[PDB]
């Protein structure tokens, strides 16, 4: 029971470690959105980064 | 004037695709307006030269 109660505090303490992972409002672990598209030229064109959750 | 690059005393961007689209219609009112303001030194010169051969 002991180490069945320390397991399910590691799993919380992941949810907890996973939501806070947020840069200015945004992240790329959580899960929020599908992807992200930062600026690659003067034209608009976008270096795209596939979101990655955790 | 905003009317003759293209652009509306309206225009603006309310979300993030309408801002990808700002982008080149801005490019194409900033193409434009060099366009006309080279026109217009053009005739400048013109009438400089003009002027010279009056006198």
């Amino acid at each position: 029971n002991a180490l069945k109660s320390d397991f399910d505090s590691l799993r919380d303490q992941i949810t907890k470690a996973a939501s806070n992972a947020k840069f200015n409002g945004v992240s790329i672990a959580n899960g929020s959105t599908a992807k992200l598209t930062f600026l690659a030229n003067s034209d608009g064109s976008g270096f795209t980064v596939t979101a990655k959750t955790l | 004037t905003l009317t003759g690059l293209g652009l509306t005393a309206s225009s603006t961007f309310t979300t993030a695709a309408a801002a990808k689209t700002m982008i080149g219609t801005i490019d194409t009112a900033l193409q434009t307006a060099t366009n006309k303001l080279a026109s217009l030194g053009t005739s400048s010169t013109g009438l400089d030269t003009h002027l010279t051969f009056v006198g």
